[PDB]
């Protein structure tokens, strides 16, 4: 079918895109000695994950859907354990570059001078993805048993551990950015120049992306459709967006891209 | 380790172990924040550094250690040098902040006050280094304004057309003249301030006494305001 | 100036502990690496053990391994080299020697007192052979020493790596050419040093009653140091 | 008067100088060398970068030898290299921060360096003790230390704030001669091949050559417009070249008094830091305050190749005694050694 | 003031003693400078440069 | 070879006027900011008036402004201070001093005591 045809070449022409966007991150921060600050960590953190699961989760998903190919068990909950923790990652990578934006704008002399961090930016690094690969991991591979009508996870089937799960990675992820983009806003205010359209998009494309997946997922578990899959694609396309704005910002990458292209 | 002597493996250890002494010594240069002190003959800055150094603690310069708030400020002053300031100043293009005093209270130089402060604020390795003014000796531009034999407008022709600002909050208890006079001259520098500073640098108007013993939260208020400043600029914040 | 005294040598019973010290005053204890030489009654030295700066890298002779320990305390100015279960063939005087690495540096400039101890009752070296044990001389003459390695000395840098010891009676080495081709401070331009890759020669020019006694060679390339036989050279 | 005669004698002087100038002003060098064959492109790439300097780099100075180089840093560092492997030799702290020059013995055992206090300190290399310790400290000087050049290992010419230029006795520390010609800040001098005679630049746009046994001037050169940042003789000896705040390098002879070429370009505006020649004397490099090194064709004033990239204005160049790499230091904090490629 | 007229002193004798040397023609000077650069053109290894392999830096 | 010369100035009855000029040689009289400074009898160097390099720009010290005006012509390298209404406080030396660097916004040492590019000066003294 031309249809078919047509959103494979869309969904390759987007994992290209994500290839290219975090191919250049990664690469503007490894040519660059310059970039060895905590932030740039961070961002080579998130480029990492967005690069990951743009590799992984399309490739393997083009045969999946709209072609006649099976997955083994093994293959689809590996495909599952990989998408899952690549963006509890990316979540968790998010978080802590608000974080670490909150910590500047609320601790600035203590952020230049009283700041000082080697070995343990690493240490923060595996502890987010350790994070992220316990909220889900361990869960689907209990849930293995649970379970051919659709490869999924198997507990879709009960309702708390699904609201559980998404605690876990929508809710205190959202609250805390919130937070610290409220608190940036108001210190800044106290102390309107579009910054706060920023700090407001900011958690609203990720809000957007993550909100409408981990809401009908779990109304649809207490009592597929088209909008489902609209709800996934918006899912994933919160990879996509990341290197635009994250690490375009920072006004450290920017030099390297201008020295580079 | 391949195709290196036995002696060219012990000489980049000794490299190596020299490394780890230079990153020491940077963590300890990042601890610490510089400043600028400049001035003239009749600025008092001498006083200042005296009030600041002892209660806080030939040769081509001078250098002041105090510690605010378990924050280090290292004040550095130029003395015994001539009086060409266009070649030695490019040293300091890395400092926080540069103290500028100036002598409110003597309206024959104050011309001369306001031209250092003009080629010091746009100079091409100084534009991005902000300034604290202090507008010291206040009680003696108090007591010339009360006396009432020289007039201001003998210098600056465009005082006598010159009213205070409304809602400038003057300090309760001061003559209507003083604040006037002080916010004339206040004016005349954030005039050079604003001219063409775009953001990138800003200047602090302070108001020093003869015998103050706040300069040094004055300072450190500053300094974390332009610490601030920076790191909003860093993330493309503003 | 600059000291090196040794301490903690004595008669001990077979397969007992002991432990020596070498106290450094004079000179940056800290970036210096430190080494031990062994001399036995009989002619020759012994290369024992080395500590870097800062330990860093700790190396030990194929002999002593696992029975010598070498370390060192730098606020202090010490180094301590402790042995468990010695035998009848460690019995010598010990040499406490400093050595500092960069690239125009003197290596082995300085050697210790030493300490004496008497005790009651090989594919990756390089051998050293000096022919020419005992050459008689009237002194005012010039005099030729002869050092062979089994091994090419010569490494990709241009750098040659030997040194020559002289040991007169009752005093400890002190280096005169490191490097085969340059002159130890305080060294007599009677003293000169050639050769080619395999083959060296030292000569001094002219003989005085002070340069009696012998003549060690030595090499640097591989960590594995192998000193020469030693040259006796007498009125 | 005799304040004004005293005046028109002084500018009958000049004019009878520069009538005598113009004289022997026979032909230009640019109409003399236009036959030959130009240099063409002259493509340098780097080979090492040297880091860890914690501030900008001030000075800069190859050893004897052209393998071992010394650099300054505001940080209060001043570090010894080996190129050919990038190692570090020494790290000297200095006890003022504000260096601004830096010099190496050409007998290899000592070092020199000097900055805002009006201080000369010397410093030993090969010591029994295995450290480096303040062999001397030089006072004397009313102004900020520009330049430093050591001539054995017992005397040094030093320039300073002030309009003086002095030559000193290290081993008792007093100036054995001062010249006191110049009229602004003295920013640089060059040492000739054999050591006799010396030029000096200062920020009165005017060059003089000194007498070092006789400690008087010779000549005085004024063909620039601002002040002058650098200096270099030329390898034979019988010129030199000239960079100032204005976007010129001139190039100036030693038995005609007068200019021979100027080195300018319509699309640069910014100034010259240091200069310098190769070996042979054909090119002369000049770096600038755009972050940018020029090579200039020094026998036609035809620019012939740029050095590009360095992050931050450039502060120091020099040239192995060899003439195989050229060494460029600028307010980044770091090194860069640059080659040709064959 | 004295100073001004001793200053002024020293300067005329400066120039007196300059003005007095002999200069070459430009000529001479621009053909002595051609030929040095010339005759030092092969071991300029800044011009034409030596191959990688005797190249101290690689 | 920078040189500035000054020509103009002498007895002038209060309220009077005169014209200084000022003839630069050696340097692009176009591509430099120029400044007119002078010195009072037992008085330091003092800054009078400033003009940029194409005229757009023009500063005065406040005390002369509404009486001075100053100009440059750089067709004929000329600079031009015109007083008008002589005060008779307004005796002095005037120089004709050029900004240290071309291309730049601010001008460093113009009224140092010594200076290499500053002119000879010329006399001005009101007399009643
Ligand atoms: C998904 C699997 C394969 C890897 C999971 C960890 C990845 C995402 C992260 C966690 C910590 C990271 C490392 C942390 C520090 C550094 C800095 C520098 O030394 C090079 C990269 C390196 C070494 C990073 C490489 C990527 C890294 C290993
Ligand atoms: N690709 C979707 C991953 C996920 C996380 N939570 C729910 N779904």
């Amino acid at each position: 079918l031309s249809t078919r045809v047509t959103l494979a070449f869309f969904m390759s022409l987007v994992a290209f895109a994500i290839m290219l966007g975090n191919a250049l991150v990664i690469l503007a921060f490894v040519v660059d000695k310059n970039l060895r600050h905590r932030s740039s960590y961070f961002f080579l953190n998130l480029a990492i994950s967005d690069f990951f699961v743009g590799v992984i989760s399309i490739p393997l998903y083009i045969p999946h859907t709209l072609f006649e190919w099976d997955f083994g068990k093994e293959i689809c909950v590996f495909w599952l354990t990989t998408d899952y923790l690549l963006c509890t990652a990316s979540v968790y990578n998010i978080v802590l570059i608000s974080y670490d934006r909150y910590l500047s704008v609320s601790n600035a002399v203590s952020y230049r001078t009283q700041h000082t961090g080697v070995l343990k930016i690493v240490t923060l690094m595996v502890a987010v993805w350790v994070l992220a690969f316990l909220v889900n991991g361990p869960m689907i591979l209990v849930s293995e048993s649970w379970k051919g009508s659709e490869c999924e996870p198997g507990f879709f089937s009960e309702w708390y551990i699904l609201a559980i799960t998404s605690f876990l990675e929508f809710v205190i992820p959202v609250i805390l950015v919130a937070y610290f983009n409220m608190n940036i806003y108001w210190s800044l205010w106290k102390r309107a120049r579009r910054l706060a359209k920023s700090l407001a998009i900011l958690l609203g494309v990720f809000a957007v992306c993550w909100a409408p997946y981990s809401l009908f997922t779990i109304v649809l578990s207490f009592y597929k459709s088209v909008w489902y899959r609209i709800a996934f694609w918006l899912q994933w396309f919160n990879s996509f967006v990341n290197p635009l704005l994250y690490p375009l910002c920072h006004k450290r990458f920017q030099k390297a891209f201008l020295k580079i292209f | 380790g391949c195709t290196l002597s036995a002696e060219d493996k012990a000489a980049v250890e000794r490299s190596k172990m020299i490394e780890k002494q230079l990153q020491k010594d940077k963590q300890v240069y990042r601890r610490t924040l510089r400043l600028l002190l400049l001035g003239a003959d009749n600025s008092g800055k001498s006083t200042i550094v005296k009030q600041m150094r002892i209660y806080h603690v030939t040769s081509g310069i001078f250098e002041t250690k105090f510690q605010v708030d378990k924050v280090n400020f290292h004040m550095f002053d130029v003395g015994a040098q001539r009086d060409e300031r266009r070649k030695w100043i490019q040293c300091f293009n890395d400092v926080t902040a540069i103290i500028f005093v100036v002598d409110s209270s003597d309206y024959n130089r104050l011309q001369e006050a306001l031209n250092d402060f003009k080629s010091i604020w746009n100079n091409r390795w100084l534009r991005t280094i902000s300034v604290i003014l202090f507008l010291n000796k206040q009680d003696l531009l108090a007591e010339k304004v009360l006396a009432g034999k020289s007039k201001i407008e003998d210098y600056f022709p465009e005082f006598a057309r010159y009213t205070t600002p409304e809602d400038a909050t003057p300090e309760p208890g001061e003559d209507p003249r003083v604040t006037r006079a002080k916010y004339f001259i206040r004016k005349e520098f954030v005039d050079i301030s604003t001219a063409s500073g775009d953001g990138r640098h800003i200047c602090y108007p302070h108001f020093t006494c003869s015998v103050d013993t706040e300069n040094a939260r004055r300072i450190f208020n500053d300094c974390k305001d332009i610490i601030l400043q920076m790191n909003l600029r860093e993330y493309n914040l503003v | 100036d600059v000291q090196l005294v040794e301490s903690g040598g004595g008669l001990v019973q077979p397969g007992g502990s002991r432990k020596l010290s070498c106290s450094a005053s004079g000179f940056a204890f800290s970036s210096f690496g430190m080494h031990w030489v062994r001399q036995a009654p009989e002619k020759g030295l012994e290369w024992v053990a080395y500590i870097s700066s800062g330990s860093g890298t700790i190396y030990y002779a194929d002999t002593v391994k696992g029975r010598f320990t070498i370390s060192r305390d730098d606020p202090k100015n010490t180094l301590f080299l402790q042995m468990t279960s010695l035998r009848s063939e460690d019995t010598a005087m010990y040499y406490c020697v400093r050595s500092i690495y960069y690239y125009g540096s003197s290596p082995f400039d300085f050697w210790g007192q030493g300490t004496t101890l008497t005790v009651s009752s090989g594919g990756s070296d390089i051998v050293m052979t000096q022919a020419t044990s005992s050459v008689p001389v009237t002194p005012g003459e010039s005099v030729s020493i002869s050092c062979r390695s089994s091994k090419s000395l010569l490494h990709s840098n241009g750098n040659t790596y030997l040194y020559w010891f002289l040991q007169r009676p009752g005093q400890s080495p002190q280096l005169l050419i490191y490097r085969m081709s340059n002159l130890a401070s305080g060294v007599p331009d009677r003293f000169s040093g050639s050769g080619s890759g395999t083959a060296f020669t030292l000569t001094i020019s002219r003989l005085e009653a002070e340069d009696v006694g012998v003549y060690y060679c030595m090499q640097h390339l591989e960590y594995p140091l192998t000193f020469g036989a030693g040259t006796k050279l007498e009125l | 008067s005799e304040l004004d005669q005293l005046r028109q004698e002084a500018e009958q002087l000049k004019n009878q100088i520069r009538d005598a100038r113009k004289a022997c002003a026979d032909a230009t060098l640019s109409q003399i060398t236009n036959n030959i064959d130009p240099v063409g492109r002259i493509q340098m790439r780097t080979r090492r970068t040297l880091r860890g300097h914690l501030a900008k780099i001030y000075a800069m100075h190859w050893g004897t030898d052209s393998r071992l180089l010394v650099s300054a840093s505001q940080d209060g560092k001043l570090i010894i290299w080996d190129s050919y492997t990038t190692n570090k030799v020494h790290a000297i702290p200095l006890r003022s921060s504000w260096v601004m020059t830096c010099a190496y013995a050409p007998s290899g055992n000592y070092v020199a360096c000097g900055g805002l206090d009006n201080i000369c300190s010397i410093y030993n290399l090969k010591t029994r003790e295995g450290n480096v310790r303040v062999s001397r400290e030089l006072a004397g000087h009313t102004g900020y230390l520009s330049c430093c050049r050591f001539l054995d290992d017992n005397q040094i010419v030093t320039s300073s704030g002030d309009t003086t230029c002095a030559l000193w006795d290290i081993e008792t520390g007093q100036q054995t001669t001062t010249f006191t010609g110049h009229t602004g800040d003295v920013m640089s001098l060059s040492l000739a091949p054999d050591t006799r005679l010396f030029v000096s630049g200062a920020c009165d746009a005017s060059a003089k050559l000194w007498d070092v046994r006789e400690g008087m001037c010779r000549q005085t050169f004024t063909g620039h417009e601002s002040d002058i940042n650098a200096i270099c003789f030329f390898p034979n000896g019988n010129a030199f070249a000239t960079g100032s705040d204005d976007a010129t390098c001139r190039l100036f002879d030693l038995r005609a008094d007068q200019e021979l070429m100027t080195y300018s370009h319509d699309n640069i505006i910014c100034g010259i830091t240091s200069v310098s020649f190769s070996k042979s004397g054909r090119l002369l490099l000049a770096g600038y305050d755009d972050f940018n090194c020029n090579v200039w064709d020094a026998l036609k004033a035809d620019r012939a190749g740029v050095l590009a990239g360095h992050d931050n204005r450039v502060s120091c160049l020099g040239v192995t005694d060899d003439g195989m790499a050229v060494a460029t230091g600028s307010w980044d904090s770091f090194l860069k050694i640059w080659n040709g490629s064959s | 003031n004295t100073a001004s007229i001793a200053q002024a002193r020293k300067l005329v004798e400066q120039l007196k003693m300059e003005a007095n040397i002999d200069r070459i023609k430009v000529s001479k000077a621009a053909a002595d400078l051609m030929a040095y650069c010339e005759a030092h053109a092969k071991e300029d290894p800044l011009l034409t440069p030596v191959p990688a392999s005797e190249n101290p830096f690689r | 070879q920078v040189q500035l010369q000054e020509s103009g100035g002498g007895l002038v009855q209060p309220g009077g006027s005169l014209r200084l000029s000022c003839a630069a040689s050696g340097f692009t009289f176009s591509n430099y900011k120029m400044n007119w400074v002078r010195q009072a009898p037992g008085k330091g160097l003092e800054w009078v008036s400033d003009i940029s390099q194409s005229g757009a720009s023009i500063s005065y010290t406040g005390s002369v402004k509404g009486r001075f005006t100053i100009s440059r012509d750089n067709a004929k390298n000329t600079l031009y201070l015109q007083m008008n209404s002589l005060k008779p406080e307004d005796t002095a030396v005037y120089y004709c001093a050029r900004c240290p660097a071309p291309f730049t916004r601010d001008c460093f040492d113009v009224t140092s005591t010594t200076y290499a590019y500053r002119g000879q000066g010329t006399q001005v003294t009101v007399s009643s």
